């Protein structure tokens, strides 16, 4: 109702493999903005610059394949329980895992892509010789 | 993988002690929330650790903490076409809460014509009885979107305008009688000696009967019809549209500053509050508190046997006193006028901006006996102090915009009616209403597209304009930053 | 010829009491400043809107023009 | 640059034939014939009133159109990589559009002092009528034309500073001034145009 | 006493009402017209999203038509120079206002459209300012209704 | 086609035309004052009197109810199209 609602700050206390765990449910509750203690980074000093890479390759993996499923026109409903868990660490090789077989599905789908090139090459090639099926007749 | 990135970010952004393996974070949370955050800790020390606690850092340097007071329903609305600015600086916000129904956006109708305040209400309250599958099915288009982030506001803009057509008695054009009308003509030709004008007054005296005899007594609800239906209808709707203008932009540019008041007064600095706007509101008052009892004044004061000399004279007296009046004047020099016009006059433009200088230096020369950068400080306060002055006058002008709006609706209006429905309605009834389908259809389309839609939107942002630049630009200034909590918001 | 006294009196007590009608609080739950805000603003600017016409109406300095050339239709009326 | 070749021409050719006929006039001893009095006399007062309302309104409206435009094109442009500005800087458009109301206020009151005549002769009828209309239509062309000037200067200081915030946001305060004197500049031009027909008599 | 050739002025300032606005109503509409072309190679779906422009200049027009059927319905025989004046004023007024009006909403519109089809986040800001122009317009109509009675 | 907005605006415009035109007649039969310049003169009623006033009125009055009633004529049409699309899925 009034228009105050006085925010304050607070610190953070957390552990080594706790903080996971605890920085997971606390985005599952959502209520913390986390104003950044470390300016001098850069990405260069992001300590966990390895896992963001990571996550860095997976969004691209998922892009792609968006794209190409949108290319086929393939719906994404994906509706119930989207918000099952947060990622944890070891899970995470599994799931890479499965987008590389995706991958290498996408993959022999563009070397299909490339014999269909050909094809089409050659379908432009029988094109050209319909035209020369009528052509005998310009020779007279 | 969004949870994980933002997870690794916010490490990024938490900091690692050298002491312990553990991390510390600093953290905005509200104060209602904190114990949820325990909560999220009684998660840590139950199954990932024991060791992980939070603690509010109460200190007072930087820590500008966003605003985060953005938090209610459907009226949350409201919030976001004031979201336009991003209020910010703590609590001192004061925004839509306050406003809203006197706000320049529940007033954001000035077109009021009955039936366009049905259909809006129609349109709005069928679109809410429909939000469950409108929201539960896909969006059309991003227009479509920002009318469903505002049906409440439609609506309740719909109702105002029914109230606003109401009271100007304006329903497509075409006035309302309901429990009388006043007036009448037999008393004004048969005492007045107008009479025997049957077939003359149609031949010698067109358009010519305009006489107050024995008569008068307002409507007692709105206007009569039979303003409607003269035509003079301009002058008097001119005049009438005009000081109720003056009126109601002195009286909300007046909220306006005195909201202002509290909102300093709870940030503490008794300097400005005793200094810096308390000449604002003087000024501000002398300078049109005094032109609104004029008006009202010059509305009580006379009758309609009371105009000097000449027949009528409209008004005479509403432009004549200017925001100067040097000299001379005449006409109405009722006693005492001068004085209080002199008084107000040096009370006002030669005190008020003087006395606005000076601030700090005040309590510097106090520091300067106790063992600021002078020059920036007088200089923001000069710019600020010359803006004000002359927004003043610039905004009680730029009031006026809204009723150059209601005044191009009522002809629109007006003039949509005679030349569709009056063309439509005529004799050989066969002929006359076989194809008034045709011509009713073509009156529902110019009125849903140039009155409700292209009008109603012009008025729409008008308002919002006559919002942001003097009524919330009077009490609230500055910036912040907003909320920004981990809601996953990608699904 | 309308009398004044009395729909100023109503309309005055009406928009009074709506007014000054919050002090009785009906919810007492949820936040409940919108509310009672939204209620003080409503009846005191309708009953402004209201009044300003009312008086502008006042005191008919000039008299209308009718003339839709239907004085002897209107004589009736 | 055809039209700019056509209105030179034009120009040159009006001023020849204007001087030519003027020098053959002074020659021919037909230097009454040349009446200026006559027509300014015989010239109804009723449109040189409204002639100096209209462009006192209109110049002043079409001055803030290319104020408006010449500002808002400017932000549209500088605000696509930054849409913070799309609304923040608008308080340098407004004065434009204000500018603009100062015309039709001012239309209004020059326009309050207009009554009909019921006389076509001009000897000593029409006398204070005729000062009346001449004042008041050069009140409407000071108005309009000061008031259109004002805002095209404010709407081409706006457009600059709009591009000045488009890299660093903290110059917008520190700039603001040049445009609220470009709008106190309008203000003396408004002021003059009431003071011109402050005390003027129609009838 | 009516004088010879007295509605000349009046019926010269409704034909100048109607032209002038519609003059700057095509202006506008070409002008947007030649942006939405512009914009709608890259981002099809955007096409009704800002097709107001348009209206806008039909608006403008509307005004122009309602204040020359105004002027036109108020025309008699006997004009007695005084009414005439008065018109041709507000018909002068009304339409140059309506000219400049459409100005400005070909322009702002057709720089807006571009805008939107490179950042969409960037429409209703633009919006305001297209709005603003119509209210210029606006001006006119009202100065001339004013302008029709004193 | 009888696509579904095409149904809608139908069925919209129909009841707005039902209530407007219900409403035109109504205030044509009280013959209020407001509309008399709408309403159709002929020179040669004004020394008639009011009855020739009265009875042009209820003439038009029931112009305007034979046009409300091809105007729920439609909007029925409308809505039996568009309740057979609806019920033939």
């Amino acid at each position: 109702l009034f228009r105050s609602e006085e925010m304050t700050l607070a610190q953070l206390f957390l552990q080594s493999e706790a903080a996971y765990c605890c920085v997971s449910e606390l985005e599952e509750l959502g209520k913390v903005q986390f104003r950044d203690l470390n300016p001098d980074v850069n990405v260069f000093q992001r300590k966990f610059v390895n896992e963001v890479r990571r996550c860095e390759e997976m969004d691209r993996k998922l892009r792609f394949v968006e794209k190409e499923i949108r290319k086929a026109n393939i719906p994404i409903m994906d509706t119930g329980e989207n918000p099952e868990v947060p990622f944890p660490r070891d899970m995470i090789d599994l799931e890479a895992n499965f987008e590389k077989i995706e991958n290498e599905l996408k993959e022999i789908n563009t070397n299909q892509e490339a014999l269909k090139r050909n094809f089409l090459e050659l379908t432009e090639l029988k094109f050209i010789l319909r035209k020369t099926q009528q052509f005998f007749d310009e020779m007279a | 993988v969004r949870k994980m990135k933002a997870i690794y970010h916010t490490l990024n952004l938490c900091n690692i002690d050298v002491t312990q393996k553990c991390l510390i974070a600093e953290v905005w949370c509200p104060v209602t929330d904190l114990d949820s955050i325990q909560f999220a800790l009684r998660r840590g020390t139950e199954h990932s650790g024991s060791t992980v606690p939070s603690i509010l850092n109460r200190m007072q340097t930087n820590q500008t903490p966003p605003t985060y007071n953005k938090t209610n329903k459907f009226t949350h609305g409201f919030q976001n076409i004031v979201d336009a600015y991003g209020i910010g600086t703590y609590r001192e916000i004061n925004p839509a809460p306050y406003t809203v129904i006197t706000f320049p956006f529940l007033f954001a109708v000035m077109f009021g014509d009955f039936g366009h305040g049905i259909l809006m209400t129609l349109f709005a309250v069928w679109m809410v009885l429909r939000e469950s599958r409108i929201l539960s099915q896909k969006n059309e288009n991003e227009m479509f979107s920002m009318v469903f982030s505002g049906r409440y506001i439609i609506l309740l803009m719909g109702l105002f305008s029914i109230y606003t057509g109401l009271i100007y008695n304006d329903c497509f054009s075409k006035s309302l009688n309901i429990f009388g009308s006043s007036w009448s003509v037999r008393p004004m030709f048969t005492i007045g000696n107008w009479t025997e004008e049957t077939l003359l007054g149609s031949s010698v005296l067109q358009l010519n009967p305009a006489i107050p005899g024995v008569f008068g007594g307002p409507y007692p609800f709105g206007i009569d019809p039979i303003w409607n239906i003269a035509t003079n209808k301009l002058t008097f709707l001119n005049s009438f549209k005009m000081k109720m203008s003056v009126i109601l932009g002195i009286i909300h540019m007046l909220f306006g500053v005195s909201l202002s008041l509290f909102n300093h007064i709870y940030f503490k600095k008794p300097l400005n509050i005793y200094f810096g706007f308390i000449p604002e509101i003087i000024f501000m008052s002398s300078l049109f508190g005094y032109l609104v009892i004029l008006i009202f004044y010059k509305w009580t004061a006379y009758d309609a046997h009371s105009s000097r000399n000449a027949p009528s004279l409209l008004i005479h007296f509403i432009n004549m006193f200017l925001f100067s009046y040097p000299e001379s004047g005449n006409a109405m020099l009722y006693s005492g006028q001068k004085g209080i016009q002199c008084f107000l006059i040096v009370v006002a433009m030669l005190c008020v901006p003087w006395m606005l200088l000076f601030k700090p230096l005040i309590l510097r020369h106090q520091y300067l006996r106790k063992k600021f950068d002078f020059g920036d400080t007088m200089v923001h306060q000069a710019i600020h102090t010359i803006e004000y002055c002359l927004g003043c006058i610039s905004n009680t002008a730029s009031y006026l915009r809204l009723w150059a709006l209601s005044l191009a609706h009522a002809q629109l209006s007006e003039v949509l009616w005679t030349m569709v429905i009056h063309i439509g309605l005529h004799v050989r009834s066969l002929a006359g209403g076989l194809g008034l389908f045709f011509i009713f259809a073509a009156f529902a389309t110019l009125t849903v597209a140039i009155l409700l839609i292209m009008e109603g939107l012009s008025a729409f942002l008008h308002a919002l304009r006559l919002h942001w630049v003097e009524f919330q630009n009077k009490f609230y200034t500055g910036t912040g930053f907003k909320f920004l909590p981990f809601s996953f918001e990608h699904i | 010829a309308h009398s004044f006294a009395l729909p100023v009196i109503i309309f005055t007590t009406f928009w009074g009491l709506i007014g000054i009608a919050g002090p009785w609080f009906v919810p007492k739950g949820p936040n409940r400043g919108v509310i009672i805000t939204m209620l003080v603003a409503t009846a005191v600017c309708c009953y402004l809107f209201w009044l300003i016409a009312i008086l502008a109406q006042l005191n008919p300095l000039f008299g209308p023009q009718l003339k839709n050339e239907t004085i002897w239709y209107v004589r009736f009326l | 640059t055809g039209l700019e070749l056509l209105y030179l021409g034009i120009f040159v050719a009006f001023w020849a034939c204007m001087i030519v006929v003027g020098i053959c006039y002074t020659i021919f001893d037909l230097g009454f014939r040349f009446d200026v009095a006559w027509f300014l006399t015989e010239t109804s007062p009723f449109m040189w009133s409204n002639l100096g309302i209209g462009l006192a309104i209109s110049l002043s409206v079409v001055g803030a159109a290319w104020g408006i435009y010449i500002t808002g094109s400017s932000i549209i442009g500088g605000g696509v990589k930054a849409p913070r500005i799309k609304t923040k800087n608008l308080v340098s458009i407004i004065f434009c559009e204000a500018v603009a109301i100062y015309g039709i206020i001012m239309a209004i009151v020059i326009s309050n002092m207009a009554e009909p005549f019921s006389a076509t002769d001009p000897k000593a009828i029409g006398h204070r009528n005729y000062h009346a209309g001449y004042s008041m239509f050069g009140a409407g062309l000071t108005v309009g034309l000061s008031n259109l000037f004002c805002g095209v200067c404010v709407g081409i200081v706006g457009s600059g500073a709009a591009l000045a915030d488009a890299q660093n946001p903290s110059l917008f305060v520190k700039i603001l001034i040049v445009e609220i004197f470009g709008s106190a500049i309008g203000l003396f031009g408004v002021i003059v145009a009431i003071l011109q027909t402050s005390r003027v008599k129609m009838g | 006493n009516n004088p010879e050739y007295s509605s000349f002025f009046g019926v010269m300032g409704a034909s100048s009402a109607m032209v002038f606005s519609a003059m700057g109503a095509a202006y506008g509409t070409a002008k947007s017209g030649t942006g939405i072309a512009a914009m709608s190679v890259m981002r099809p779906e955007l096409i009704m999203k800002s097709i107001i422009p348009v209206v806008m200049a039909g608006i403008i027009a509307i005004y122009g038509l309602v204040v020359a059927v105004l002027i036109a319905n108020s025309l008699t025989d006997g004009i007695t120079l005084y009414r005439s004046f008065l018109q041709l004023g507000a018909g002068l007024s009304v339409g140059l206002s309506g000219l400049a009006a459409g100005f400005a909403i070909g322009i702002v519109g057709d720089a807006g459209v571009r805008g939107t089809a490179q950042q969409p986040r960037l429409f209703v800001g633009m919006i305001l300012i297209l709005i603003f122009a119509e209210v210029l317009g606006l001006y006119g109509l009202i100065v001339a209704l004013i302008l029709s009675t004193k | 086609c009888c696509g579904p907005k095409l149904a809608a605006c139908g069925i919209v415009l129909s009841a707005w035309g039902v209530i407007m035109l219900i409403m035109l007649g109504i205030f044509f039969n009280v013959h209020s004052a407001v509309l008399i310049e709408d309403v159709p003169f002929t020179e040669k009623d004004f020394e008639n009197g009011p009855q020739n006033i009265y009875n042009l009125y209820e003439q038009v009055s029931y112009n305007c109810f034979i046009a409300a009633g091809l105007y729920l004529l439609l909007g029925g049409f409308s809505f039996c199209q568009v309740r057979l699309n609806k019920r033939k899925e």
